[PDB]
């Protein structure tokens, strides 16, 4: 019985680990379109045709 | 001969001008100012192509 209250808790506790792994992976997600965006940005500016201004 | 010439300096100051007034932008072109541009044509970086305007 001890054992199965506790293979309970522990089911609960694996649910919460993954809960925080997919905020934590969503957020990066979010980090990893930021990211895309600089990248294309600075592509952009590195072309010759543009002046100071751009 | 001189009507000529003076023609001629007229036409010499129109390619002055057209030199010094030419710009994409603002960007001159035809004056010297414009050295070599490298101009960015891949997905990554490092792989441009120098465009010289004399």
């Amino acid at each position: 019985n001890v054992q199965s209250r506790g293979l309970d808790v522990a089911v609960r506790n694996a649910n919460d680990g993954i809960s925080i792994a997919q905020t934590a992976e969503g957020a990066m997600n979010e980090t990893t379109n930021i990211l895309q965006r600089m990248r294309d940005l600075s592509l952009q500016s590195a072309n010759g045709s543009n002046s100071k201004s751009e | 001969r001189v009507a000529i010439q003076e023609e001629i300096t007229a036409l010499n100051d129109e390619l002055n001008r057209i030199a010094e007034t030419t710009s994409f932008g603002g960007n001159k072109l035809l004056n010297g100012t414009f050295s070599t541009k490298s101009f960015q044509i891949g997905a990554d970086n490092g792989e441009a192509v120098m465009l010289t305007l004399k």
